[PDB]
RNA sequence: AUUCAAUUGUCAGAGGUGAAAUUCUUGGAUUUAUUGAAGACUAACUACUGCGAAAGCAUUUGCCAAGGACGUUUUCAUUAAUCAAGAACGAAAGUUAGGGGAUCGAAGAUGAUCAGAUACCGUCGUAGUCUUAACCAUAAACUAUGCCGACUAGGGAUCGGGUGGUGUUUUUUUAAUGACCCACUCGGCACCUUACGAGAAAUCAAAGUCUUUGGGUUCUGGGGGGAGUAUGGUCGCAAGG
RNA sequence: CCGUAGGUGAACCUGCGGAAGGAUCAUUA
């Protein structure tokens, strides 16, 4: 009998500061009438969005990228960063039937703490001289640039802090080390880091968060 | 079911003349070294007398209740021998812990011991008790567990 | 009030999008009245809206669907009927979905849908008004829900390994209260 | 500007559905079926059904007053097929058509890596 | 290709072919003398040398085991036979 | 990914279908979102391919021993080739005794239906599927082609190794390599043309070097059924071989 | 069709693993 929509109460999400694009989302809850319920119901929401959309850039450059709601500020809402990915259609496109596909995978804790999951694509290129119609590679091959790839992420994920590394997720900064540092070991193409979780979360903080926003 | 439906009714009849279908008629004439033997063996071979007349393909075949009914419960007879008579070429002590005989038969021995008010014990059976090994046990006190379903008499 | 739909160009038919994008552009742009880009480094076509162009925002769709269409190996004239017609739309389905087939297996599967210089896959265009394209492991049948539903029935007659004459004596049948109909 | 909805479109072989809602999945705005639109059994996953089921979901989207739209498609997925089917094709014509604001349009399948055992069997499944 | 000479093969077609399939099999080897510029002394060593040769006074190693033939030492000369 | 559990939102369906029908949904079903648990599995990358005696073998990393190929102005000097007896392995399904039992699912329980286009359909589902200890020894176990050795055609490739290049690229300042190119070279998986030759023909670099009949050796067949039956022996718990 | 297992059956169906002794069109490098 009763509608919902004479019920429900309009509210918005803002992004964190490591980001341009601030305003972007609005969000709903059903009752304003219980205010622990409605924090802990948008404790749980995690809203993605595109990041070139976040960025503002108009080229939808394919990443998807999905952010935790924490913390209220009277109708407007804190968020923090939860996870990256692509589209689906991007690795439908984007595997190759003639080159050889490598999967590299590293078990991370962070200098903040956090318990951590990247998971890096690299591939085989075709060079400027080639006659073959296909470019294998050897398995020492691809152990070898799986070593380099876990080495490379583990000691950039060691160096730095989450603020950090979505600032150097943005720029492609982690492939171009992967570009010029397996460079004398095997042509490279098409590098990026697939997807990213979290595992663990710490101890809730509060000054951090706004520190992130501010 | 189509010898079920003659074998417990109240008032039983003087004859039974019928034709069915030729294999079931194998069935209720099998003996027990057979392929061909089945539980409605066993159910026609301890509670109705009967013989192959009048060969039609179908067959006629002459059934017979035995009036001083011998006291055997239906029911867990009836249980017993289709849960040997489903695994047929399997044996008897791994057949029963199967994934839900391994709960519905205990759960009618609890039924069985509601009224023998039996206490079951921590021990109870996956190490060596009553849902694990005590079946065993009992397979082993009796002429069954390592002789098939193909092998055992009444 | 613009609008802009961003689609993958498969390496596969890159060289007839050049060969017959003369053929492609002009009668949608003039007839449909839209907008196109390119983006040949990043396999990607830019359909774009304007106010300055008629308010038709379900032919937006349709042009995406045109591109999605051409995506799948579908040739003009199936763009020139999804122009004219408004029922027929696009479809999937893989090899391995039906019954699980591995190599040769799944080359008799093909080969089985092919036929004979295409005659079983000539036999079901032509009686069923649908338009047969074949990828390693994926079908594509365009049309109608009465027409690609006994296209359905027939491709799943045939992956299935059911021999091509008992196809061809369901399929005449079905086309036969097809067109009585 | 606007306010973006998150739409998703779930095509079987036998039915579809159209079913929306604000960010993050908070509680769900629209909810149709194809039984609702259509009594017919025989044309539960029909393209018409589907057309007046999404212009139904956009007649709500536009009486809570949402304009524009981000949506996400999908099939059964898992052991089953992974492109939706034409009545999902069908709702975007619909939603497309209704005058409502699209914002993305994405194939958000659930895609396993390695599958499990279908329900056909050995022989196959389909007639 | 009715008739050709297997007795005299011209001698760029000759060893142009594997080890084994001449006419006289001979090998395709040959020896380096070697001279590290440390202690100036003659070192015959197989072109093929297949273990880790030193030198006699100097703990240099002269060349290394490279599957096919021993790759030598840089700013290292040497001679054949 | 699937299934199940917990939390979340919302309202007449979800399910299955030539078609319907059963199943469970105010205790809010399907679906949406946040997690958790279980066991299998290793897609796309995947062929113009790799390894192993065969069956078979696709996540990453570490350890354990093994193997082919190549290089070798190393070592032994006939130590070899084929195989009754005997022995090792042997897909799936099956069998014993354990652990697990998510999905699938012969048996069974259930509904059906409506027609001679027709029951394939559904829902629970036990065994099993998975693993450990031991059995079992069969397949369209197929290249429907015994194993070793020599000769009789090339070329487009490719996989693994090696040789050479005042060859390319990768720069840092020239190298070094790594990757790519060329000319080869062995050793594998395959292709296309022929016919000298074979065959009844389809076709074949072996199915040729066979009436101009002999490189060495192991097994099998003698019109079709009766019949892999009877019987005897042998192994196996049995199914069975 | 073959192998194995099961319900049966006047025939025959079904579970798991194999084989083609079964019919590659179009497109592209
Ligand atoms: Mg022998
Ligand atoms: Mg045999
Ligand atoms: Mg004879
Ligand atoms: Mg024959
Ligand atoms: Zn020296």
């Amino acid at each position: 009998v009763v509608d919902p929509f004479t019920r429900k109460e309009w509210f918005d999400i803002k992004a964190p500061s490591t980001f341009e694009n601030r305003n972007v989302g609005k969000t709903l809850v059903n009752k304003s009438t219980g205010l622990k319920s409605a924090s802990d119901a948008l404790k749980g929401r995690v809203v993605e969005v595109c990041l070139a959309d976040l960025q503002g850039s108009e080229d939808h450059s394919f990443r998807k990228i999905k952010l935790r709601v924490d913390e209220v500020q009277g109708k407007n809402l804190l968020t923090n960063f939860h996870g990256m990915d692509f589209t689906t259609d991007k690795l439908r496109s984007m595997v190759r039937k003639w080159q050889t596909l490598i999967e590299a995978n590293v078990t991370v804790k962070t200098s903040d703490d956090y318990v951590l999951r990247i998971f890096a694509i690299a591939f085989t290129r075709k060079q400027a001289n080639q006659v073959k119609r296909h470019s294998y590679a050897q398995s020492s091959h691809i152990r070898a640039i799986r070593k380099v790839i876990s080495e490379i992420l583990t000691k950039e994920v060691q160096g730095s802090t989450l603020a950090q590394l979505t600032s150097k997720l943005i720029p492609e900064v982690i492939n171009k080390e992967i570009e010029n540092a397996t460079k004398d070991i095997f042509p490279l193409q098409n590098i990026h880091v697939r997807k990213v979780k979290l595992l663990k979360q710490p101890k809730f903080d509060v000054g951090a968060l706004m520190a992130l926003h501010g | 079911p189509l010898v079920f439906k003659l074998i417990n009714q109240p008032r039983p009849p003087r004859v039974s003349i019928l034709m069915f279908q030729r294999e079931f008629a194998l069935r209720l004439l099998a003996r027990p070294g057979d392929s061909l033997y089945c539980r409605l063996s066993a159910n026609v071979q301890m509670w109705a007398n009967v013989t192959h007349i009048m060969k039609v393909e179908s067959s006629v075949v002459r059934l017979e209740i035995k009036n001083p009914r011998p006291q055997v419960d239906y029911n867990e007879w009836d249980g017993l021998l289709r849960i040997v008579f489903v695994r047929k070429n399997r044996t008897i002590s791994a057949g029963f812990k199967s994934t839900t005989v391994m709960d519905i038969l205990e759960k009618n021995y609890k039924t069985f011991l509601a009224m023998n008010n039996e206490m079951v014990d921590d021990t109870k059976g996956s190490m060596h008790d009553v849902v694990k090994e005590k079946i065993d046990t009992v397979l082993k006190e009796t002429d069954l567990g390592d002789k098939r379903a193909g092998k055992c008499d009444q | 009030k613009f609008e802009s739909r961003k689609i993958m160009v498969p390496p596969h038919r890159m060289t007839p999008l050049r060969n017959s994008w003369t053929k492609i552009y002009p009668p949608l742009v003039e007839h449909l009245k839209l907008q196109v880009r390119m983006n040949l480094k990043t396999k990607s076509v830019e359909l774009r809206t304007n106010p300055k162009f008629t308010t038709d925002p379900g032919a937006l769709q349709k042009g995406a669907d045109f591109i999605k269409a051409f995506t799948l190996g579908f040739d003009l004239d199936d763009s020139i009927a999804l122009l004219r017609l408004d029922d027929l739309y696009i479809e999937t389905f893989e090899v391995k979905d039906v019954k699980t087939l591995t190599g040769d297996h799944l080359s008799r599967a093909i080969g089985r849908i092919a036929g004979k210089d295409g005659k079983t896959k000539f036999a079901i265009e032509n009686a069923t008004r649908t338009r047969i394209v074949l990828a390693d492991s994926k079908i594509h049948i365009l049309g109608g829900f009465t027409h690609i539903r006994m296209a359905r029935e027939s491709v799943v007659s045939l992956i299935l390994g059911s021999p091509p004459g008992k196809v061809y004596g369901n399929l005449r049948t079905v086309a036969s209260r097809l067109k009585e109909r | 500007s606007q306010v973006f909805g998150v739409a998703r479109i779930y095509a079987s072989f036998n039915d579809t559905f159209v079913h929306v809602t604000d960010l993050s999945g908070k509680e769900t705005i629209a909810r149709v079926t194809g039984g609702m639109k259509v009594k017919a059994d025989r044309d539960e996953s029909s393209p018409y059904a589907a057309m007046l089921a999404a212009q139904d979901v956009a007649a709500k989207c536009k009486e809570v007053g949402i304009t524009a739209v981000h949506v996400k498609i999908r099939a059964t997925g898992g052991t089953r097929t992974k492109t939706p089917g034409p009545g999902g094709q069908a709702a975007l014509r619909a939603l497309a058509r209704s005058g409502l604001r699209i914002g993305r349009i994405e194939d958000v399948t659930p895609v396993p890596s390695d599958s499990t055992r279908k329900k056909g069997g050995r022989r196959g499944r389909r007639l | 290709v009715l008739v050709q000479d297997l007795l005299h093969p011209t001698a760029a077609s000759e060893a142009r072919k594997h080890k084994l399939k001449t006419l006289v099999q001979g090998p395709r080897s040959y020896f380096l003398d070697v001279k590290c510029p440390g202690c100036l002394n003659i070192t015959t060593v197989f072109s093929h040398a297949q273990t880790a040769v030193t030198c006699e006074s100097c703990s240099t190693i002269l060349c290394t085991p490279t599957g096919g033939k021993a790759k030598l030492s840089e700013g290292t000369s040497f001679r054949r036979k």
